């Protein structure tokens, strides 16, 4: 409930005391102490997690008061307090207790600690000083114990909760580098650190843009008149305390350019700022791009200046939205609104930010309005999603004044003109985050350290858009492609638009365009591109025209194709680049970004005019860490997700983990993860009961659901695109397994930096090719390897999917191995069977397709392209004589690897057993001589039918007792009884005694199948494949 | 494994999919899949010769893709290849890979 708080001075910790009406209705006789929660409506679009508070009952505190330690957030008593809180109690004595803590403390205190001859001295000593009491102090994550010289690090499980001196665990550390100095209270320095200043000069100070939008709840002074919220400033109660007051009607900030007014108010306390600077809405940063502040002074203004004007102008600003046809109705309603709702204070020559939203269009409110003012409530269903600018152009001031600005508008008299458009250059990014105050859904930022191809882009836009065209500038052009698709391109083209304040014209050509009726003319695209690039491009500039999806419109000439059909091919290509060409010349500033799906595919034609296209390849782990990052961050997750208590993870995630583990081949939509981590969060959140012996107070994501989202995306994704597993059981990473391994890291080592530190310059990179009888080890080998010392193991697993008809495949390998590059540790496991054809590369198959595949192959297999490209190469061939050395040469496929031979020691009748015993086995299975009563030398392979064979003769078994059972029955009750009818009546938990027992095995062993490759072949294959390997 | 399925519904682990036939002309073994083919009951889907190859580009892929479909869409059956040599030849071909694509 509302509740007024305070802060006092007792102590680290205390159970600060409330009013006694909050704390006799619920600190009865049922527990001996009362524990509750406290909220603080700080700023911010959500609001931040709740935190534990313990009371005691006092009769000094009026009506629905509450007191707080005023350090628990770290701040100055003087400084303006809460107006009001949120506070709820704990019932049914339900309070968790934390089972492990860290603390982190300085050199000197950790060895007065430590010095301490026994355990029970040392949790004394932590007792005393902190007021820390068992079973009664609540302690939350990375609390500051004291200023600058201890912390608490973090808790585990909870975030909060109590502690007990011989149940929770704590940990104590104080490392070398020292972080305890910079981690201080927020009163880092007291009130009076400033020095006093009198009424001289200017002395304005820089000026920034909020967060978020401010809600009028916390406001210190009365807002008692209707201003609707139209010129409130904030500043962190300095440069205005010193001014005669602090709720000074009204302020102008500068006449740099041209005046405008501003109203001030000072910071309340829990803030988090940027140190001594004023803070204003876009509608005051809109009139200074330049970053100017020159004059802000107070005076005696009164409380009304110009209090009418008539007939005063707006008009379009230019851009997109717009001029669209289709929101014009709605927008100009929504006009009316937001200058006749409340009353407000405009300037001359000034621009108001008007919010029009989500396709909310076509919608009409009502048939009648006469009757009711009742446009409020709309607002709490209506989140908006955009903006445009409205720009007044003019003060139409009727008397006599000292200067034509800073008036009031009337409801009641002031009526509106409208008239013709203006054009007026947006605000850069950098300047003030325009989205993130009205909540919209924020396109992403990068950092262009990390970006090569934004940096690209935005500086060749930025040179472009004024830093030449104050001479003469050439005309811009660039196309983005892309090997694979999603790569957010249009995010970049939005970044560069919201970074250069450049208005952005997309025309996205598949919800644009109409065609595909493929009828005899092609006027309508041209028509309606040309059109509405006409109805927006003069008087907004400078503009990008961004085509999105191009391909659809312009593409290959098939010439194959029917005649009547290439002449419409032909005239929309060329007439395209004729509005190319004519945008280019006719208007300054066109600059014409596109994005393609493949590049190929824009005919020449069209692709020469373009210059400088920018290839998008998909993130690397260094991009990857700053998207997680992204998604992950503060309000992001909470930004429509309105349950109760907002969302985050506050610590334990390790993004270099997520980053390298399988972020690998995710390029984008980690959207996709994150909403799954949320997912499976909220889900075991909601489904805690309302006693469960314990509470969550927020939801908290963990790294393991996060890793299991992970894991089910690449599965799911697995369907789209082929994408190996694990799955394999009780068989990895045996480093031991034979002294083949020894080779195999002594090779995968030295391209790898952390390995092996040389870059591997001068030096040949090789594969590895492991070369003897089929069925002992060729696949296992390589996913083990894959996944204990490299990390990506997308195998090839279709060579056998050669070409169609067209000559693709070397296009197709060519995209294998650009897959290869993403992800870039990968290896690349060759299953070496028919694209490996030529035997003699002149014999085989005419040498048709496959000798072009193969010559690719081995022309691309290792081209010392680089150390940290990662693509290792592995295959696995029965015989290296089964190709004509075309691939095999040194150089590539190099350091021949043998498979080995298991004869000396097979170590299977182990894996056998092992393996049985999830099927019945205590049936004398278990020894030595069903294995035995083979050569030593049996195959391995023949084994994973020996069992199965075993099982079936079994089954077979059971089957037959069965159909005795059955016959038997017939005979007794009926012989109509169907043997279905019988079994399922007759049915018994005994029915899965699958009599199981060596008779079986040996019979089955015997029966049939005697192995796989048994007899000669495996033997002497083996001896001379081990004699030619030296 | 219709007949019995309680006993053979447990235990997933290790099953044989299929079957293959071959020896001597006249055998019986023809007549073998016959019975099978009407005193099992189970369904039982003749593809008898080589009649899943296709005039158009690829149709024999296609058309693989149906048959299985259908057999998976009808309750469980046998798909009957005879004369398999004219459906499933050897790896190595000169011609087009309209006939090993298939494979
Ligand atoms: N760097 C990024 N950070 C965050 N989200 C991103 C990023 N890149 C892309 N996205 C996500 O993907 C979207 C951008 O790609 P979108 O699918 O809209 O078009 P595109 O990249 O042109 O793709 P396509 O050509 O396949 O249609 C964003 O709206 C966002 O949801
Ligand atoms: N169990 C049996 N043993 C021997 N002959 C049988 C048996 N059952 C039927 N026959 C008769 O002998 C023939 C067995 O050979 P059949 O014609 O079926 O061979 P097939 O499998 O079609 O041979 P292929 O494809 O090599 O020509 C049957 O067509 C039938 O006339
Ligand atoms: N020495 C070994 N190294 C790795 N795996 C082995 C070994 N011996 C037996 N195995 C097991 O049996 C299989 C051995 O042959 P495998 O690599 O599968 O070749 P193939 O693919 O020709 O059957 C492995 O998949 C693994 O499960
Ligand atoms: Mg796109
Ligand atoms: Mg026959």
């Amino acid at each position: 409930m509302k509740a007024s708080l305070t802060f006092s001075l007792s102590g680290i910790y205390a159970p600060c005391s409330i009013s006694r009406d909050i704390y006799l209705e619920y600190g009865d006789k049922k527990a001996e102490c009362l524990y509750g929660t406290i909220r603080l409506p700080q700023y911010g679009p959500g609001c931040t997690p709740g935190k534990i508070v313990h009371c005691v009952l006092d009769d000094s505190l009026p009506f629905c008061s509450i007191v707080v330690p005023s350090k628990l957030f770290g701040f100055m008593p003087t400084q303006p307090t809460m107006d009001f809180c949120y506070f709820e109690p704990i019932l049914d004595n339900v309070v968790p207790v934390l089972d492990s803590v860290t603390f982190l403390i300085n050199e000197q205190l950790y060895s007065k600690l430590m010095d301490l001859p026994q355990e029970m001295q040392q949790i004394q000593f932590l007792h005393y000083k902190y007021n820390i009491n068992s079973m009664e102090t609540v302690v939350h994550s990375r609390d500051i114990l004291t200023s600058g010289l201890c912390q608490i690090l973090n808790c585990s499980p909870f975030p909060q909760g109590l502690v007990d001196f011989t149940e929770t665990q704590l940990i104590l550390v104080n490392d070398t580098e020292q972080k305890l100095s910079a981690l201080k209270y927020a009163n880092e320095d007291e009130e009076y650190a400033l020095p006093k200043i009198g009424t001289n000069s200017a002395l304005s100070i820089d000026l920034e843009s909020l967060p978020c939008t401010i809600s009028r709840d916390l406001l210190r002074p009365a807002p008692h008149i209707n201003d609707d919220n139209s010129i409130y400033a904030f500043t962190d109660a300095e440069t205005l305390l010193r001014l005669d007051v602090t709720s000074g009607s009204f302020i102008t900030v500068s006449n740099m350019g041209c005046v405008r007014l501003v109203k001030l108010f000072v910071l309340l306390l829990p803030n988090g700022f940027k140190k001594r600077t004023i803070y204003a809405p876009p509608k005051i940063i809109a009139s200074f791009p330049d970053c100017s502040v020159v004059t802000i002074s107070k005076s005696n203004i009164g409380h009304t200046d110009i209090p009418i004007a008539n007939q005063v102008f707006i008009s379009r600003v230019g851009g997109w939205l717009q001029s669209q046809k289709c929101f014009q109705n709605i927008i100009l309603t929504t006009l009316k609104k937001f200058f006749s709702e409340s009353k407000r204070i405009l300037c001359q020559n000034d621009l108001i930010p008007i919010a029009f939203d989500s396709s909310m269009a076509d919608l009409n409110i009502a048939e009648e309005n006469d009757e009711s003012d009742d446009e409020d409530e709309l607002g709490q269903y209506y989140k908006n999603d955009s903006l445009v600018w409205f720009f007044v152009t003019s003060a139409e001031l009727d008397c006599f004044s000292k200067d034509n600005s800073h008036f009031i508008i009337d409801p009641n008299r002031t009526k509106l003109i409208t008239t013709n458009i203006t054009n007026r250059r947006p605000l850069p990014l950098s300047r003030s985050n325009l989205q993130r105050y009205y909540g919209f859904a924020e396109t992403f930022y990068y950092d262009l350290h990390i970006f090569p191809y934004v940096r690209q882009l935005v500086n060749i836009l930025e040179t472009s858009f004024n830093c030449s065209q104050r001479g003469i500038t050439l005309n811009a052009s660039v196309l983005l492609h892309s090997t694979t698709n999603n790569v957010g391109k249009a995010t970049m083209v939005r970044f560069a638009s919201k970074y250069l304040g450049i208005h952005l014209l997309e025309i996205d050509c598949l919800s644009l365009t109409s065609n595909s009726r493929q009828l005899d003319s092609t006027s309508k695209i041209i028509g309606y591109i040309r059109a509405k690039c006409e109805n927006v491009l003069p008087y907004a500039s400078p503009a990008v025209i961004f085509l999105a999806h191009l391909d659809s419109i312009l593409l290959d000439v098939n010439a194959n194709q029917d005649p009547e059909a290439i002449k419409l091919q032909k005239s929309i290509n060329f007439e395209m680049s004729k509005l190319l060409d004519d945008f280019t010349f006719k208007f300054p500033g066109t600059t014409f970004v596109g994005s393609v799906n493949n590049i190929d595919n824009v005919p020449s034609s069209f692709r020469s005019h373009m210059r400088f296209e920018i290839l998008v390849p998909v993130p690397s782990e260094a991009q990857r860490l700053r998207i997680f990052q992204w998604y992950l961050s503060s309000h992001e997750l909470n930004r429509d997700v309105q349950q109760k208590v907002p969302v985050s993870y506050m610590d334990n995630i390790s993004f270099s983990s997520l980053s390298s583990y399988s972020a690998g081949l995710t390029p984008l939509d980690i959207k996709s993860i994150v909403e799954t981590a949320r997912m499976t969060a909220t889900a075991r959140f909601y489904q805690e009961s309302k006693k469960c012996g314990w509470l969550p107070q927020s939801i908290l994501i963990t790294q393991e659901d996060l890793s299991k989202a992970t894991s089910k995306a690449r599965n799911e994704f697995s369907v789209s695109i082929g994408a190996p597993q694990i799955p394999n059981v009780t068989w990895d990473d045996i480093g031991g397994i034979d002294f083949v391994k020894g080779e195999i890291l002594d090779t995968i080592d030295m391209p790898l930096k952390h390995p092996e530190l040389f870059t591997s310059g001068m030096k040949k990179r090789s594969g590895i090719l492991f070369y003897g009888p089929p069925g002992t080890g060729k696949t296992l080998m390589a996913k083990a390897i894959a996944t204990n010392f490299s990390l990506n193991f997308f195998s090839v697993k279709g060579p056998e999917l050669l070409n169609m008809y067209i000559g693709e495949s070397e296009a197709n390998v060519r995209r294998v191995f650009q897959k290869a590059r993403e992800a870039k540790p990968c290896v690349i496991f060759f299953d070496q069977i028919d694209s490996v054809a030529p035997k003699r590369g002149n014999q085989g198959d005419s040498g048709g397709v496959m000798d072009r595949i193969v010559s690719q192959l081995l022309a691309e297999l290792d081209g010392m392209s680089t150390d940290a490209d990662g693509v290792f190469v592995i295959g696995a061939t029965n015989r290296p004589d089964l190709l004509d050395e075309a691939l095999l040469r040194p150089g590539r496929f190099d350091k021949l690897l043998y498979l080995g031979i298991p004869d000396t020691d097979t170590k299977q009748l182990n894996i056998l057993e092992a393996l049985t015993r999830k099927f019945v086995l205590d049936n004398d299975v278990k020894l030595i001589e069903l294995a035995k009563l083979c050569p030593f030398n049996y195959t391995g392979a023949d084994f994973y039918a020996l069992c199965s064979d075993a099982m079936l003769n079994a089954m077979s078994r059971i089957a037959r007792m069965v159909e005795k059972k059955v016959s038997q029955h017939n005979e007794l009750t009926g012989e109509n009884i169907s043997t279905r009818r019988w079994f399922d009546k007759i049915a018994t938990k005994e029915d899965t005694k699958v009599v199981v027992k060596m008779e079986d095995f040996l019979k089955a062993q015997e029966q049939l199948t005697p192995s796989v490759s048994r007899a000669e072949l495996n033997h002497y294959e083996a001896v001379r494949a081990n004699f030619e390997g030296a | 494994p219709t007949k019995y399925e309680p006993i053979f519904v447990n235990c997933p682990l290790r099953l044989r999919s299929g079957i293959l036939l071959y020896g001597y002309p006249g055998c019986g073994k023809t007549l073998l899949a016959s019975a099978v083919a009407q005193q099992c009951g189970l369904n039982f889907i003749s593809v008898k010769g080589p009649e899943i190859l296709n005039k158009f580009i690829g149709a024999s892929e296609q058309n693989i893709r149906e048959l299985f479909e259908r057999a998976q869409s009808v309750k469980p059956c046998i798909l009957f290849f005879d004369e398999f040599d004219s459906i499933a030849p050897k790896r190595g071909h000169d011609s087009t890979g309209v006939t090993d694509r298939v494979v």
